[PDB]
C-alpha cells in the first residue's frame, strides 16, 4: 500500500500510530495495537527489509497519513520530513516471539543497575527508565536506543520480534570500552553558525558522482516529463540556503571552461551517503577530470537562454563496441530513441553517455517508431547493459553567442548530423563507478595492498601511459599465464583498464571464424584480426589490446607435421610477431596483453620477443577473505533477481570460517558455492511460505548451509580432477587417540595455520607414518582426515603402482605423485607400504621391480627442495622391519606414530561412545556398565564387531516382532498380503527407531571373542619391542 | 596387499557382498574376522544319517525341473522313502554318482 509519512518527535520507546482510515480498511477489533509494517524509500538499489512497528490509533490522521518517531531512526525533525511511504497491514498481526535478545551499555549505567542484587529491580527499571512492556513492544537486532546510553546489541535468530522475560534472556553487554562516545545516532549535530559558514559569494566543496540511480519519483519537487529531465544535483545541508537559491534551484559554476547548469536538490533525509559533499551523476563529472574541489555560487539565471540551434553535429567516441556492424544500427536507433523521446540543453565540450543492452543484437524491431507514437516501450523489457558516449560535437547556434550552454533541438525544426568520430579519455575509476551506478555486470575491485601480480601489472600501465604521456613512448608489452585454469586473468586485465582510466579492445580468439584449418587461410584469421583491431586506434586514447586464449591459435611444432602444418605454423608466427612488432610504430603507447594456458605450449620465437613475464596464482587464504566479501555482498546479490523481498546475510557469518574451509578452491568456484546457497535459502523460503507463517520479509543466507555447500563445491571439483569421494569421518566418529591427536594436530594443524608468527621454516615435516596390529583405526584417520579438513585427498591403494610392462614408474607413480605437485594442498594416502616398498637390500629376482618403484618413489618423494608444496603424505603399514630404509629417519617419511591395545579403564568406554555416535539407547543401561560388563583383551575395531552383531540381533528382534504382529494383522485384516501395502499401510514412528533396550549386548559378549589371540598379538609385540631399531 | 584393500576401507564398500570357499583355515588371511572384511564364517556340519534322510528326501525330488516329467518320476518304493540310509558313512560325497549309477 502507499502512504503519506510524517515523523513525530520521538520517544523512540513509543509507539508508532495507525490511522482510523487504515483502521477500517483494515479494521479489527480484537487486535487495536495494530501491528503495521511500512517499506522506506531510500537511496539504494532497492528498499531495505520493512519495520514492523507497534502503533497506536489516531482519528486526527488524514486521509493514508501516517507518523512515525524521527529519533528513533537517529534523524531529526529540523531535518527535511519525506511525505509518503509503503504501508502493509501484518496478516492476522502474527509474530513470533524472539528467541533472544542481547544489549550493550555503559559502564556506569551497567554498573549502577548490577548494584541491584534483585533482577526483578532491574526488569521494573526497564519499564521506568524504558517505558518498555512485554508484547506490546517489538525490537530490533541492532538498535541504539539512546546515545552514550542503551543499545540493542542483536535479535537472534530473527531480527525482528516480540519480547516477554519469560522466554526472552535480555543479555546485556558492558561497553568497557567507551565506544558509545561515538556510536551516537544523531545524524545531525547544531552548527556554531550559518553566517561566517563560507561567503555566499564563493563556496568551494568536493564534488562526488553519486553511489547510486535516482530518479524522477523518489525527488521531492515536480519537474515536467518531457523537458526538465536527465541532469540533476544532489546537497547535504543548510548549504541548500548557502548558496542562496534553494533546493529546485539551478546553477551552472564550474572549475573550469563553459558554465554547466544543473538543478540541484537536497538529499533525501534517509541517506548513507558523506556530507559536506555535492553529488552528482556520472553525467556532470565526466567533464571535469581532477580539480575535485569545485567552484560554487548562487549563478542562477532566468529559464532557458537559448530555445533553438537549429542543427547538431555529434560524434561517437572511439572505443570497443562502438565499431561493429552489429552494433551500428542498434546504437543508431538508441540514439534516435534518446534523443526523440526528450528535449534538453546540451553544449560543445560536453560528453552524453548512452546505455542499452547489447543482447538487444541482431534482433530489428520493425514497427516501433517513427511510424508510431512517441512513449513505445516498457524497458523493463527493453533492458541495459552497455553503456556509450556521443560527444556533443558543434552546433549551428543563431545570432546569439557565447552562451552556448543551452542548445537545444526541437524535433522539427532541427535535425543531429553525423560527424565520424572524436578522441576523448575515460574517466578513472578510483574517484567514480560507472559500474554501480548503471547496475551492469560487475568487475571486482582489487587493491594493491594484497595482490601482488596487479600492483605489478598496473604499475606497467600506469608507466606506460606516464612515460609517453612525457617524451618517451614506450612499447611496453606482458603476457599473463597461470598454472591452474580459471584464474581470473581477464579479470585483473578489466580492472587494471578501469582502475587507470585506460582504452582496452576486448578481443577473444576461440571465436575467431576459422580453426587451424588444413588449407591456408592463416591470412584470413590474421587478417581479421587486424582489420577488426585497426578500426579504432586513428581515434584511440592512451589504449590497450587485450587477446584471450594466445594459445588456441600458437599452437606449437611438432606432434605429427603436415607440410602445411609447417606452414601454418611459420605463417602464423611470422605474421603475429609482425603484427604486434607493427602496432608498436603504428601507434605508440599502445600495449599488447596477451594470455596463454600452458606456457610450454607457446612456441619458442614468440617467447623469446615477448617482453615482461607475470605468473598469477590461485588465491591465498588474505585474499580468500575479500573474495567472499566481494560476492556476498548486498548488491552482488541483489542485481540478480526479480522479486522486491530482497536477500542478505546474517551478520553472524564467520568470514574466518568460510576462508578457511574454501581452501584450494577457485574464485569462480566461490562463485558457485555463493549462488548454491543463495539458491537453498530461497528454497527454504518457499517452503515456508506453505503456511502462513513468519519472516516472509527477507530471507537471508545463514551459516549451516553456506557450510554445507562447501562439500558440493569439493566434490564438483573432484570429478573435474580425482574422481573419488569419501565417505564422511567426523571428529568424533573417532576417540581414544589422544596422543596421536595431539601430534597429528602438531603437524597438519598448527603449522599449517597461523604462519603469520610461525616462521615456516626452510624444511617442514613431511608426513605421517602409522603402525601396528590391524584394527587399530589406522585406516580410519586417513578418512577422517579426508573428512574434517579442506585437505584434498589423492591415494594409491596399495600396490597400484606396478604394471605389466617394463618401466613401471612412468606409467604409474610419476604420473600421479606429480599431480599431487599438480594439485593445490593435498595428501597422498599410502597403505602397505611394507608390499609396495620392499628393503632393497632383499634383491629379488626376475627383473627387480621392487628396486625400479623404491628407486623412484624415493626421488620422487624426498629432498623436497625448494618444493614444501604442502605435500603431506601419510600412511599405514602392518609390520614396519620390512619397510626400506626410506624409513631412516631423513624426515622423509619418518614420523613414526603408534597405535595399539587402549589402556584398560575408560578409553574402551571412549570406544564405545565414539561407535555410539549417533547410535541410540534410551534407558539406565548407562555405557559405564557395557564398558566395565565387556572384559579386556577385545580391542580397537572388535568392539565394532560388538556393536554389530548387538545391532544384528536387535534388528532381529524386531524382525520377529514384525513377524508376529503381521501374523496377527494377516490373521484379522488383509488376509491376502505380504509386502508392501503392508508397509504403506503401517504407519509407525515409536517403534521405528528401534532403540535396543539390552540383552543383545549379553550375547554379543557371548558370542563375540577377541580377533587377534595374545598369541597373534606376540608377533606384532615383537616389532613394537624393535621400536625400529632403538 | 591388493585384495585386502580395494573392496574395504574406500569406495568399493558400497553394497558388494562376499561369499569364499576354503579347504583350509590355514592357508587364508589373517584379515578374517573383522566388520571390514569375510567374518560370519557360518559351521558346515559332518552329515549324520539324518542328514542322510535330508539328502535323499532332495533326491527324490528334481523338483519342477520340467515338471512334466521329474528325473526318477517312475519309481518303485514308495514305501521306504530314505531308501539308502544305508550309506550313513558316505560324508553325502557326490550322491549324483550313485544316481548315474541308478540310472
Ligand atoms: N577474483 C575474481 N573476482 C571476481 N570474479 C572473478 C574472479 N576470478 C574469476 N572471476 C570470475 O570468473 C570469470 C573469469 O574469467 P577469465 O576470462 O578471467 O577466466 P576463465 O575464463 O575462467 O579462464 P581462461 O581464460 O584461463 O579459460 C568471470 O566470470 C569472473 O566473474
Ligand atoms: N575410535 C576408533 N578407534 C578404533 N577403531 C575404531 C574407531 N572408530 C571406528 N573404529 C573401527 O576401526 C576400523 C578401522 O580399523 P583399522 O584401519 O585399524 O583396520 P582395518 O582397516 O580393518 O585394517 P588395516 O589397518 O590393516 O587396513 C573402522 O572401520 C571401525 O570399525
Ligand atoms: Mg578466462
Ligand atoms: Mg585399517
Amino acid at each position: 500500500m502507499k502512504a503519506s509519512l510524517t515523523f513525530s518527535l520521538s520517544g523512540i520507546y513509543a509507539p508508532c500510530s495507525i490511522s482510523r482510515d487504515i483502521y477500517l480498511e483494515y479494521g479489527d477489533k480484537k487486535a487495536e495495537c495494530l501491528y503495521g509494517t511500512i517499506r522506506l524509500p531510500q537511496y539504494g538499489p532497492g528498499c531495505t527489509p520493512g519495520k514492523i512497528v507497534h502503533c497506536v490509533l489516531d482519528d486526527s490522521l488524514p486521509f493514508c497519513s501516517i507518523v512515525v518517531p524521527s529519533k528513533l531512526f537517529g534523524f531529526m525533525p529540523t531535518q527535511p520530513t519525506m511525505d509518503f511511504c509503503y504501508f502493509e497491514p501484518i496478516l492476522d498481526n502474527v509474530v513470533p516471539v524472539l528467541d533472544s535478545v542481547t544489549f550493550l551499555i555503559n559502564e556506569q549505567l551497567y554498573s549502577k543497575l548490577m548494584d541491584l542484587p534483585q533482577e526483578m529491580q532491574q526488569i521494573q527499571f526497564l519499564h521506568y527508565k524504558y517505558n518498555i512492556n512485554s508484547m506490546e513492544t517489538v525490537v530490533h537486532s541492532r538498535d541504539i536506543l539512546t546515545s552514550g546510553l542503551c543499545q540493542i546489541l542483536n535479535c537472534s535468530p530473527f531480527p525482528q520480534g516480540l519480547v516477554d522475560f519469560t522466554e526472552t534472556q535480555l543479555i546485556l553487554v558492558n561497553d568497557t570500552e567507551q565506544k558509545l562516545s561515538a556510536l551516537k545516532y544523531a545524524n545531525e549535530d547544531e552548527e556554531y553558525a550559518l553566517p561566517k559558514i563560507g561567503t555566499n559569494s564563493a563556496l568551494s566543496i568536493d564534488l562526488e558522482s553519486l553511489p547510486c540511480t535516482i530518479s524522477r519519483d523518489l525527488l521531492r519537487p515536480a519537474p515536467h516529463i518531457n523537458d526538465d529531465n536527465s541532469i540533476y544535483a544532489f546537497t547535504d545541508a543548510e548549504t541548500l540556503l548557502r548558496l542562496d537559491v534553494t533546493s529546485g534551484s539551478f546553477i551552472t559554476v564550474s572549475n573550469m571552461g563553459c558554465v554547466r547548469l544543473v538543478k540541484l536538490f537536497v538529499l533525501l533525509l534517509p541517506n548513507g551517503f558523506k556530507k559536506r559533499t555535492i553529488y552528482a551523476p556520472p553525467k556532470i563529472i565526466a567533464s571535469f577530470p581532477d580539480c575535485s574541489v569545485v567552484t560554487i555560487s548562487k549563478s542562477n539565471i532566468g529559464h532557458t537562454d537559448i530555445p533553438i540551434a537549429n542543427q547538431v553535429f555529434i560524434s561517437r567516441v572511439g572505443g570497443w563496441l562502438q565499431s561493429q556492424k552489429c552494433f551500428q544500427n542498434i546504437i543508431l536507433t538508441t540514439l534516435k530513441k534518446f534523443f526523440s523521446e526528450s528535449k534538453r540543453i546540451l553544449c560543445q565540450n560536453d560528453l552524453i553517455p548512452i546505455a542499452f543492452d547489447s543482447s538487444m543484437a541482431d534482433l530489428n524491431i520493425a514497427e516501433e517508431n517513427d511510424e508510431s507514437d512517441d512513449e513505445d516501450e516498457l524497458g523493463q523489457y527493453y533492458k541495459n547493459d552497455s553503456l556509450v558516449w556521443f560527444f556533443v560535437t558543434s552546433a549551428e547556434l543563431d545570432c546569439f553567442s557565447k552562451d552556448n550552454s543551452h542548445f537545444i533541438i526541437d524535433p522539427n525544426r532541427t535535425k543531429l548530423i553525423t560527424t565520424n568520430i572524436t578522441n576523448r579519455r575515460p574517466l578513472p575509476l578510483s574517484r567514480s563507478n560507472l559500474q554501480r551506478y548503471y547496475g551492469f555486470a560487475e568487475t571486482f575491485y582489487y587493491d594493491l595492498h594484497i595482490f601482488p601480480y596487479v600492483r605489478q601489472l598496473v604499475n606497467i600501465l600506469e608507466t606506460s601511459f606516464n612515460c609517453s604521456q612525457r617524451g618517451i613512448t614506450l612499447n611496453a608489452s606482458v603476457l599473463l599465464h597461470s598454472t591452474t585454469n580459471n584464474v581470473g586473468k581477464a579479470t585483473m586485465v578489466r580492472f587494471a583498464s578501469k582502475y587507470l582510466g585506460i582504452h582496452l579492445l576486448e578481443i577473444d580468439c576461440l571465436s575467431l571464424t576459422s580453426n587451424s584449418r588444413q588449407l591456408d587461410s592463416t591470412s584470413k584469421i590474421i587478417g581479421y584480426i587486424r582489420a577488426k583491431c585497426e578500426n579504432v586506434l586513428p581515434y584511440a586514447s592512451p589504449a590497450v589490446i587485450f587477446l584471450a586464449h594466445l594459445d588456441s591459435i600458437l599452437l606449437d611444432v611438432n606432434a605429427n607435421q603436415d607440410p602445411e602444418a609447417i606452414k601454418l605454423q611459420k605463417s602464423i608466427n611470422f605474421e603475429m610477431s609482425k603484427l604486434l612488432d607493427d602496432f608498436t610504430f603504428k601507434f605508440p603507447g599502445t600495449t599488447f596483453v596477451g594470455s596463454v594456458n600452458n606456457i610450454d605450449n607457446v612456441p619458442s620465437s614468440f617467447r623469446s620477443h615477448m617482453r615482461f613475464e607475470i605468473l598469477v596464482p590461485v588465491p591465498s587464504e588474505a585474499q580468500r577473505l575479500r573474495i567472499f566479501q566481494w560476492y556476498l555482498s548486498s548488491h552482488e546479490l541483489n542485481r540478480d533477481v526479480q522479486q522486491k523481498v530482497p536477500v542478505s546475510y546474517m551478520d553472524n557469518i564467520s568470514f574466518s570460517s568460510l576462508s578457511s574451509y574454501s581452501a584450494g578452491l577457485t574464485p569462480l568456484d566461490i562463485k558457485s558455492i555463493v549462488e548454491t546457497a543463495r539458491m537453498t535459502a530461497t528454497a527454504r523460503f518457499y517452503q515456508e511460505s506453505k503456511k502462513c507463517g513468519w519472516l516472509p520479509q527477507s530471507i537471508l543466507i545463514t551459516q549451516e548451509d553456506l557450510s554445507k555447500a562447501t562439500s558440493k563445491a569439493r566434490n564438483e571439483f573432484s570429478v573435474s580432477i580425482g574422481a573419488p569421494q569419501i565417505p564422511n569421518v567426523t571428529w568424533d566418529d573417532i576417540g581414544g587417540i589422544d596422543f596421536v591427536k595431539g601430534e597429528i594436530l602438531d603437524t597438519i594443524d598448527m603449522p599449517l595455520k597461523h604462519p603469520e608468527l610461525f616462521t615456516s621454516g626452510m624444511k617442514k615435516r613431511s608426513g605421517i607414518l602409522f603402525y601396528g596390529p590391524p584394527g587399530t583405526g589406522k585406516t580410519l584417520m586417513a578418512k577422517a582426515i579426508a573428512t574434517n579438513f579442506s585437505l584434498n585427498f589423492f591415494s594409491v591403494k596399495g600396490p597400484e603402482l606396478l604394471n605389466m610392462y617394463i618401466g613401471e614408474s612412468e606409467a604409474n607413480v610419476r604420473r600421479v605423485f606429480q599431480k599431487a605437485r599438480e594439485a593445490k594442498p593435498c595428501v597422498i594416502f599410502f597403505d602397505q607400504i611394507d608390499s609396495v616398498a620392499p628393503k632393497r637390500g632383499n634383491q629379488g629376482d626376475s627383473g627387480g621391480v621392487m628396486d625400479r618403484i623404491v628407486s623412484q618413489l624415493l626421488a620422487e618423494l624426498d629432498g623436497m627442495s625448494t618444493d614444501a608444496d604442502g605435500v603431506f603424505v601419510i600412511g599405514a603399514t602392518n609390520r614396519p622391519d620390512l619397510l626400506d630404509e626410506a624409513l631412516l629417519r631423513p624426515g622423509r617419511f619418518d614420523k613414526l606414530l603408534y597405535l595399539g591395545i587402549p589402556d584398560t579403564d575408560t578409553k574402551q568406554l571412549n570406544i564405545l561412545e565414539a561407535l555410539t555416535r549417533k547410535f541410540v539407547l534410551d534407558n539406565d543401561v548407562k555405557l559405564i556398565e557395557l564398558a566395565k560388563l565387556c572384559p579386556f583383551n577385545y580391542t580397537g575395531a572388535d568392539f565394532y564387531a560388538l556393536c554389530s552383531d548387538a545391532m544384528l540381533n536387535a534388528m532381529s528382534r524386531i524382525a520377529r516382532m514384525v513377524e508376529k504382529k503381521v501374523s496377527q494383522h494377516n490373521e484379522l485384516t488383509g488376509e491376502n498380503i505380504s509386502t508392501r501395502r503392508w508397509f504403506d499401510k503401517i504407519a509407525t514412528k515409536e517403534d521405528t527407531k528401534v532403540v535396543v533396550k539390552m540383552e543383545d549386548f549379553l550375547k554379543a559378549q557371548e558370542q563375540l571373542t577377541p580377533s587377534v589371540s595374545r598369541a597373534e598379538l606376540n608377533h606384532y609385540e615383537a616389532v613394537r619391542a624393535n621400536f625400529e631399531g632403538a | 596387499n591388493q585384495l585386502l584393500t580395494q573392496m574395504d576401507g574406500a569406495e568399493g564398500l558400497d553394497g558388494v557382498y562376499i561369499l569364499a570357499a576354503t579347504s583350509r583355515p590355514d592357508l587364508i588371511d589373517s584379515a578374517l574376522l573383522r566388520p571390514g572384511r569375510l567374518d560370519k564364517s557360518v559351521i558346515c556340519n559332518i552329515p549324520t544319517e539324518s542328514e542322510r534322510l535330508d539328502i535323499l528326501q532332495a533326491i527324490v525330488n528334481s523338483k519342477d525341473k520340467d515338471t512334466g516329467q521329474k528325473k526318477f518320476a517312475l519309481e518303485k518304493n514308495a514305501d521306504l522313502k530314505l531308501i539308502a540310509e544305508k550309506t550313513a558313512g558316505f560324508s553325502g560325497a557326490d550322491l549324483q554318482g550313485l544316481c548315474y549309477n541308478a540310472y
